[PDB]
RNA sequence: GUUAAUGUAGCUUAAUACAAAGCAAAGCACUGAAAAUGCUUAGAUGGAUAUCCCAUAAACA
């Protein structure tokens, strides 16, 4: 058969390229049931509706999109964002968990509204002046995955709560007091992820308790993997929420006022200049040949 | 002061840090192949016999944001999976999923007939009003 | 110029006309298969009794 | 009744999970025809479980 449109060849060609082959190619080098029956009944009703048919032919139909979002929510798609941004590799050394509790967080700004914290969202450090609102007996931890200034694997806590009764977070132990974001300048977008871990039994995390207030980076540094490994028996993550933050004026305030340190500033480091090595005695070297080699020409 | 201690060079591990900054590498090869590969993300719109689907796909071929009328939430409020209005809704829904995913920029390369289709044009109108950009920023060298 | 009601009335009959034709096409396609299957089934029946008879028939 | 078939929509062991999917296929518009192209049309678990099951249809009968 011959493709009657370019797309037919393109779609097959695109699919063909994606699939691996024995010959070398670029990619290898560089790379419940009851509910459905109820759903089917709605389809018949929706299709039968004469008004809906008229709207379709009149191209005037509309949708309550807000309902779609709630019904769509979500576990499988929520995992994609966390994995896509590299939370799992940095936070659990590659362990991947499907979030089952629809965790949602927002940074409270003033009193009129609270800034959402989507998956992959961008929130300025200024807007994060105060701690955010997070919505059985579980725990909850805050992380600065790439906000660390000295060690790559290490990361800093904003605030860590343990033994959170049911859902109410006010009763959780404030092991780590809240700290505003402090992303270094020149490093682009820093990803901060919010993790919710199922707590099988209430356990005193004396090891993770930190002085309140604490303004030392030497004690804020920690590792999620080893911390989770120590509690991995009773800890199974289920909630995810992470945003990106750039440098901002508030960051200077955080680094100086309470962190009490000079603001970190970074940029791509260029290689040392390349210098040709001329010969001390240019034996049998004319000026015309040296003229091309030297700057003058 | 202990806090002052900082490494000479930063350690940023965010995959999209370079992409968001614009310094991430875009495929500049494939000079003998069409179309250009100088896009971090692409909008893939698949119109099946009974369903219309739109996706946002990275160069690697893995969809990050997927919007399909096959999804239960959209269809229940959507009369017919194949329709001009459905293209608008999936674009707005795809945008909302893009809003959920944090992806603001994308590269759309419609085919000659696909571009001429009014439904796809309205779907593009759905994306622009939702703020999703059909054109990505240029790479930084 | 046709009125919107006239177009709506005409829009309905085209749907009825399309529905009738598609039903006819589906029935027609099944008729082709049923007769072909019966004709192919007919071929097998006599072959069992005497293959020699078809030798003239197949010509 | 014994053997044996046959029980998602032309096709598929697509699927029983987050969807009853993908594919074949249709009407109208566009006037050599066809194709391409735009807008649109009709649809299924006759049924279970991790073999029974009834329906159906055969050789035994």
């Amino acid at each position: 058969e011959k493709y009657r449109s370019f797309e037919r060849y393109r779609r097959r060609a695109e699919q063909e390229a994606r699939a691996p082959h024995w010959w070398r190619t670029y990619r290898e080098h560089f790379v419940r049931t009851q509910k459905l029956l109820e759903r089917k009944h709605f389809l018949r009703e929706l299709r039968a509706n004469v008004e809906e048919e008229r709207a379709a032919r009149l191209r005037t139909a509309s949708i309550p999109l807000e309902a779609v979002r709630a019904e769509w929510e979500g576990p499988y798609h929520k995992q994609r964002l966390a994995e896509y941004y590299g939370l799992y590799r940095d936070l659990f050394h590659g362990a991947t968990f499907v979030p089952w509790v629809p965790l949602h967080v927002a940074y409270a700004v003033g009193e009129e509204d609270l800034i959402p914290v989507y998956h992959g969202n961008e929130v300025t450090p200024t807007e994060a002046s105060r701690a955010p609102e997070v919505t059985s007996l579980w725990t909850l931890l805050f992380i600065n995955l790439d906000g660390h200034l000295l060690e790559p694997d290490a990361e800093y806590v904003h605030w860590l709560l343990t033994n959170i009764p049911s859902n109410r977070v006010a009763e959780g132990q404030e092991t780590c007091p809240y700290l505003p974001p402090f992303p270094a300048r020149g490093s682009g977008f820093h990803r901060f992820a919010f993790l919710l871990f199922k707590q099988d039994k209430p356990i005193n995390f004396s090891e993770d308790t930190r002085p309140s207030p604490c303004y030392q980076l030497a004690q804020r540094t920690f590792r999620t993997f080893d911390f989770y490994k120590r509690h991995q028996e009773a800890m199974t993550p289920a909630g995810l929420a992470f945003f990106q933050c750039r440098w901002d004026d508030s960051v200077t305030h955080t680094f100086h006022q309470l962190l009490d340190m000079r603001e970190p500033v970074f940029e791509f480091v260029r290689p040392p200049p390349y210098h040709p090595k001329q010969k001390r005695f240019p034996h049998e070297q004319p000026l015309r040949y040296l003229d091309r080699y030297r700057d003058s020409h | 002061k202990e806090n002052e201690a900082v490494a000479p060079e930063f350690t940023n591990r965010n995959p999209r840090n370079l992409e968001l900054l614009g310094v991430a590498r875009k495929e500049r090869g494939w000079a003998t192949v069409w179309p250009n590969r100088e896009f971090w993300h692409r909008l893939r719109v698949v119109k099946t016999q009974h369903h219309v689907e739109a996706f946002v796909e990275h160069l690697n071929g893995q969809v990050v944001v997927s919007a399909s009328t096959r999804e239960w939430a959209i269809k229940k409020h959507l009369y017919s999976t194949r329709n001009v209005v459905a293209c608008e809704s999936i674009g707005r829904v795809l945008a909302q999923r893009c809003l959920e995913a944090g992806i603001n920029f994308m590269v759309y390369q419609p085919t000659p007939w696909e571009a001429s289709s009014d439904s796809i044009k309205r779907l593009q109108n759905a994306m622009t009003e939702s703020g999703v950009m059909l054109r990505e920023p240029r790479r930084i060298y | 110029e046709h009125s919107p009601e006239e177009s709506e009335r005409r829009a309905l009959l085209l749907k009825r006309w399309a529905l009738f034709k598609q039903q006819e096409h589906e029935m027609e396609r099944d008729a082709i298969r049923s007769m072909l299957e019966a004709q192919q089934e007919a071929l097998e029946e006599l072959k069992l009794e005497s293959a020699e008879l078809y030798a003239e028939a197949i010509k």
